[PDB]
């Protein structure tokens, strides 16, 4: 009822007052309003990844990374243990005892764009079981209640399992590699078997399978790696001949991984039990159309842990493992020194090398254990899983930009030593992107963990995130 | 407002400025109208919360008494920015975000929705006719280019486009409506339409299809 | 209450109040502790503080501008 | 509206200059090519003279892109990209005859598509049915031996595709025979409706 006198006193204008904060506020509503929504995630990630290829790194021991959640009862799972019964299995006995070759029990069929989370475990009795866990991934009270698996379906495979590898570009696919055989499953939405197909690798005489890998973002092609040689085979079109056929021409095939150069060609990485690495472009000339091509070429990388003795590099190698996530090659010798190296993708030369002095909880063990086993979670990048090859404890590895979070996942009671690992990154029941770490035992105990949000989400970030 | 307190001094700093201009007298109000549109043009331009653009906005059609001009003044603006944004990006050669690219698309979208002629009038002022057409198309290319040929192999980070169809969409819509307005460039326009069509990805190349026949 | 009389007595407290707020706000320190990014301190505080008493400043504009 | 009309027969007439460049392509990579000109031909209204021009000069473009003077028939058996290219043109060919106009009540035959009745005049004009017998005759020595997916419409069926999402275009000889029986079933039927088109000569 007073607007005429409102009007003479807000004759006083206070626009110019308005301005004169807005003015020198400016500087940092600027400042927060760029850095409002999803704005500079992209560049913020590329910063991070550039300083990830470029700063040094040091290792520190940790445990808040890992937390474990649930624990499963004793003798939930049948015949876990291996006791390697039949012809083959005094060799895979002796194979183990030298730890040339590391047995895989499970896998899980999921993939980034797939709805799947089957996973599948194998048993003495030639049996492969797939199950679902989506009440297991559920179920995230810390509680003692009892677990609840529901059996999907199962499969008699006739020869005994070493490794279960699922593609990872399709949930659909699953590899089983035993020492002498190898069988491709195709595995029906329900988790039945829809089809199985056997590779024949002719192997020659005194060589055992090491393992199968899917060849990175290709869906039909899978290398099987053995102690002396590598066949590519492309399921698409040929099961028999295989495309590629790679040998090397002194000392033992230890392990191989594959990565892209900048064209996008793929490129082979063979290190050997004599320690050195070597790298072949794949194509038509190295292709098996040909006959067989010998790696020639070999990395030079060199450290003063490093010393080539008695014609090996640190007693020989271990494992080997390119990061398609953070572009850049793991690696490891039987002496127990880990390396990361980031390698130039048109010259392939290492631009940079880090390294991984792993230090145990306890003061007693100096040398760190031997690495083997690298597994990436996926949709969870920087999170590596290892296997030590003489102790075969895990480890979970964050590759900071700047540091090299490591902890070792000691299950309470120690009688449970924990045989194989998986971790898989899913959904909650409040729509929450949590990753899941699921160890099987020699006593058939699952052991549940999960991923420390607080601690294992630097790249999950939305500041790094595109939205 | 669970926003930041930036955030919110910034609401309270626009409420206060349409306080001023409906409350106070019209002396003080066409005094300080010239700055009062220059900071709000400003504001719009950078990226910020919606919630600012929208208040912004609403002030700047207070401030203006026709609807025709205060339209002008924002599209100049932002178009401005985005012209010289690209031209800065395409000298250089550096590779452009994604998320500044999918802002200046959108933008240029909803230009082209309310008043294609007047985005055709200053996009085509001179500050070879459709120039703006080919270097967008190029940036669009080699921002396509860029993306890996599989998902998987991308690492963390997604070098190229995310949204394929609304990317390509919004361009053929920016296209039609520069055909609409502007005749001359035809022949070049007809030249990228096929080679958006003759794309070996079919979310591309079916994508503008179909947005041929929405549009046309 | 009744027709909106105490709106010409309090926007007028407002009018310096903030104007009061501002000149805690243009301080040097002020802004170097706003730009240190920190919750605690009395700035948030105050910066709060004018976000309600202009806010308060729309409750009454607000009206007063539909009052047409 | 009309802004848009002009638009649409530049547009035509820009496409018909790079027609030829599909000659590599592939079938599966050109069908959306000829989908917008499917568009580009809705409001096809034949009274305009410009019009007109647009009309029978892209009906001579396709018609010279098929090249049906070549007589090289023996070729058109193995599966080869320019072969598709041939294969979807003259499905759109079939796809434009087909097309009718809807009429009103109107009691005259006459009322018939205009671009059908232009199409059929040119195929007419260029001899069609040698080429016809011809490629049966090639295809007859063939015959005796022998003994998500995107929206494919209207060239394909959506169950078609469904049921052959692999390759589209396996059954090559079988779709080049359907249209080639197919074709001249039509022009014979539009020209015995018209009475001003002779009908075409037919031998035993």
């Amino acid at each position: 009822g007073c607007r005429e006198e409102l009007q003479n006193q807000a004759n006083f204008s206070f626009a110019p007052l308005v301005l004169d904060m807005l003015n020198f506020l400016m500087d940092a509503i600027q400042t927060n309003f760029q850095q409002a929504s999803a704005v500079g995630s992209s560049s913020r990630a590329q910063q991070a990844l550039s300083e990830l290829h470029t700063v040094e790194k040091a290792v520190e021991m940790t445990d808040q990374l890992m937390v474990p959640t649930l624990g499963s009862q004793e003798g939930a799972f049948e015949n876990v243990r291996m006791n390697y019964s039949g012809d083959q299995g005094q060799t895979i006995r002796q194979l183990i005892s030298a730890h040339v070759l590391r047995r895989v029990a499970m896998c899980v069929l999921s993939s980034p764009h797939g709805r799947r989370q089957h996973l599948a475990v194998s048993h003495e009795k030639g049996k492969i079981t797939v199950l679902q866990l989506s009440a297991l991934l559920k179920q995230a009270d810390s509680s003692k209640r009892k677990l609840t698996l529901t059996r999907l379906a199962s499969a008699p495979v006739p020869f005994t399992v070493l490794s279960l590898t699922g593609n990872p570009c399709k949930e659909d696919y699953l590899a089983v590699c035993g020492l002498k055989d190898c069988h491709v499953l195709t595995f029906s939405s329900s988790g039945s078997v829809s089809d199985h197909l056997v590779l024949h690798p002719q192997l020659a005489t005194g060589n055992f399978i090491i393992k199968a890998v899917w060849l990175p973002g290709s869906q039909t092609e899978l290398a099987i790696v053995t102690a002396d040689f590598v066949k590519i085979y492309d399921l698409c079109v040929d099961a028999l001949s295989p495309t590629f056929y790679f040998l090397l021409p002194s000392s033992k095939i230890r392990d191989v991984t594959f990565l892209f150069n900048e064209e996008g060609k793929n490129i082979i990485v063979i290190m050997s039990s004599a320690g050195y690495i070597y790298t072949q472009l794949m194509e038509e000339a190295s292709s098996a159309q040909q006959g067989p091509f010998y790696v020639t070429n070999v990395l030079e990388i060199n450290h003063e842990d490093l010393k080539d003795s008695n014609s090996q590099v640190a007693g020989g190698g271990v494992s080997v493992y390119y990061s398609h996530v953070l572009q850049m090659l793991f690696f490891s010798y039987c002496q127990g020194k880990s390396f990361a190296a980031t390698i130039s993708r048109t010259t392939l030369e290492v631009l940079q090398l880090f390294p991984i002095n792993i230090k145990s909880s306890n003061g007693g063990s100096k040398t760190s254990p031997a690495l083997c086993q690298w597994s990436e979670v996926m949709n969870h990048p920087g999170l590596v899983c290892c296997v030590q090859q003489t102790t075969g404890v895990p480890l979970v590895v964050m590759v900071k930009p700047d540091t090299f979070l490591i902890q070792e996942i000691k299950t309470l009671p120690a009688k449970a030593k924990i045989q194989d690992m998986v971790a898989i990154r899913h959904t909650a029941c409040n729509e929450q992107q949590r990753t899941t770490m699921i160890l099987l035992c020699e006593d058939g105990s699952l052991r549940i963990y999960m991923a420390n949000v607080e601690n294992t989400s630097y790249w999950l970030q939305p500041s790094l995130q595109p939205s | 407002t669970s926003g930041t307190v930036l955030e919110r001094l910034v609401v309270s700093s626009l409420e206060a400025l349409e306080s001023c201009f409906a409350v106070g007298p019209i002396i003080e109000k066409e005094r300080n109208k010239n700055a009062a549109q220059e900071l709000a043009t400003l504001l719009l331009s950078l990226p910020a919360p919606a919630s600012v653009q929208q208040q912004s906005k609403s002030l700047l059609a207070s401030l203006h008494t026709s609807r025709s001009a205060y339209h002008s003044h924002k599209d100049q603006a932002l178009l401005s920015k985005a012209v010289q944004c690209l031209n800065t990006s395409s000298k250089e050669g550096k590779d452009l975000d994604p998320e500044v690219f999918q802002r200046l698309v959108i933008t240029a979208r909803s230009i082209a929705i309310m008043r294609p002629n007047n985005l055709v009038h200053f996009t085509e002022s001179k500050l070879d006719c459709c120039s703006f057409i080919t270097q967008l198309v190029n940036h669009f290319w080699k921002l396509h280019a860029s993306k890996p040929k599989n998902a998987f192999l991308a690492p963390a980070c997604l070098p190229g486009l995310t949204h394929i169809e609304a990317t390509v969409n919004a361009l053929v819509d920016i296209i039609h409506g520069y055909c609409t307005c502007e005749l001359d460039c035809i022949n070049t326009a007809s030249k990228i339409y096929m080679q958006m069509l003759l794309c070996p990805d079919p979310a591309v190349s079916f994508s503008c299809k179909q947005a041929l026949i929405r549009v046309l | 209450a009744g027709q909106g009389a105490g709106h010409l007595q309090l926007h007028n407290a407002a009018v310096d109040w903030l104007s009061r707020c501002k000149k805690y706000l243009s301080q040097k320190n002020v802004v170097e502790k706003l730009n240190a990014n920190v919750m605690h301190g009395k700035h948030v505080m105050i910066l709060e503080c004018t976000c309600h008493i202009m806010s308060y400043l729309a409750d009454v504009t607000n009206a007063l501008s539909q009052s047409n | 509206s009309n802004r848009l009309h002009m638009v649409r027969l530049m547009l035509l007439e820009r496409l018909l200059q790079t027609l030829p460049q599909l000659r590599n392509v592939g079938g599966v990579r050109a069908i959306p090519y000829m989908q917008v000109i499917l568009m580009l031909t809705t409001d096809l209204d034949g009274e305009d003279e410009k019009d007109k021009g647009a009309l029978d000069n892209l009906l001579s473009q396709l018609i010279a892109e098929l090249g049906m003077d070549k007589k090289d028939v023996s070729k058109k058996n193995e599966r080869s990209a320019l072969n598709e290219v041939h294969l979807v043109v003259m499905r759109l060919l079939s796809v434009f005859m087909s097309r009718t106009k809807s009429g009103s009540k109107s009691s005259i035959c006459e009322s018939s598509s205009l671009i059908s009745s232009a199409t059929a005049a040119a195929l007419l004009s260029s001899g069609a049915v040698d080429y016809c017998l011809h490629v049966l005759k090639s295809l007859l020595e063939y015959w005796k031996s022998q003994q998500s997916p995107p929206d494919m419409s209207p060239f394909f069926l959506r169950q078609y595709v469904k049921g052959h999402a692999a390759d589209v275009f396996e059954a090559y000889t079988q779709l080049l025979t359907e249209m080639v029986l197919r074709l001249p079933y039509q022009i014979k039927k539009i020209t015995d409706t018209n009475s001003r088109i002779p009908p075409p000569v037919f031998d035993h």
